[PDB]
């Protein structure tokens, strides 16, 4: 799965 | 009155240097999806490495630097599965992402429209982040990462409650079509397209 950016 | 005729550079792949405040100068790629109707110096656009859609006024904000107008040209990629796609939009979903360790991480999101000019990529937001993302959905959903479940106020102003008591005033700059109770807002001060149901 998509690894989610924590920052944005 | 007069200003230098320009190009629509809606499709078109783009870099430029980003000066952050009291900090360096960053770099920047991307592809300028859409040019805000009620508001055309503002541009959506889609970086390279970035999740979130972003709203710039590219050719008027001072921290803009050196900004490349690139001749590559977007692909005009076909769609593969047209029907999955166009019947994923205005969907709720569970969108199943990977944490730091890589443990299981799902999101409840709206998949709200097929992305302009890379119209292989989906706008989707999220229940606990509402702003506009994009990804290419096909693939998590091909993958078993997405699950799916079962007049216009743009121009008008609405103002947020700041979680840090406060408050800041936005404008309404487009209406999702297939769900058209909700609404892209943009706020001053912020580059991020929030997703609100106005309704």
């Amino acid at each position: 799965a998509r690894t989610k950016q924590t920052a944005r | 009155p007069v200003s230098q005729p320009r190009r629509n550079i809606v499709g078109c792949r783009i870099q430029h240097g980003w000066k952050e405040g009291n900090g360096p100068v960053t770099q920047w790629k991307g592809t300028v999806l859409d040019q805000v109707p009620v508001n055309p110096s503002l541009y959506l656009i889609k970086y390279d490495g970035f999740d979130c859609v972003y709203g710039l006024e590219l050719n008027k904000d001072e921290r803009v630097s050196a900004l490349e107008v690139l001749p590559d040209r977007v692909a005009t990629s076909r769609i593969s599965d047209a029907h999955l796609a166009d019947t994923m939009i205005g969907k709720a979903v569970e969108h199943m992402f990977e944490t730091e360790d890589g443990s299981k991480d799902e999101w409840r999101g709206m998949v709200l429209a097929r992305a302009p000019v890379m119209n292989t990529w989906f706008y989707i937001t999220y229940e606990k982040d509402p702003v506009l993302y994009m990804y290419q959905l096909l693939d998590d959903y091909k993958e078993g990462d997405l699950r799916i479940m079962p007049d216009s106020l743009v121009g008008k102003q609405v103002e947020y409650a700041k979680e840090d008591g406060s408050k800041r005033t936005g404008m309404v700059i487009h209406q999702v079509e297939a769900k058209p109770s909700v609404y892209f807002i943009k706020f001053d001060d912020d580059f991020h397209i929030y997703v609100y149901d106005l309704v």
